[PDB]
């Protein structure tokens, strides 16, 4: 109910070996593209973990 | 009546006045597919309820 609002943005979502790592859970963002994460800079993305 | 099937996505974009009768799937994410085709492969066509 008090979900977070940390502004984790304007960074690099590097995923090259992250995708290869099978132990990883999930990183594909269908909002824009699973591949469009490396050089994508996030405007004001807020995490609600 | 599920006899009507429509495509979910195509690797290439539209091309005017063309028909596609393919059934393979692309390695997208989650459980993309096995080898080239088979189980854990999301069908590229969905029917209409």
């Amino acid at each position: 109910y008090a979900w977070n609002r940390k502004r984790i943005s304007n960074c690099v979502a590097d995923y090259s070996v992250l995708y290869n790592s099978a132990s990883f859970s999930t990183f594909k963002c269908y909002g824009v593209s699973p591949t469009k994460l490396n050089d994508l800079c996030f405007t004001n993305v807020y995490a609600d973990s | 009546n599920y006899n009507y099937l429509y495509r979910l996505f195509r690797k290439s974009n539209l091309k005017p006045f063309e028909r596609d009768i393919s059934t393979e799937i692309y390695q997208a994410g989650s459980t993309p597919c096995n080898g080239v085709e088979g189980f854990n492969c999301y069908f590229p066509l969905q029917s209409y309820g």
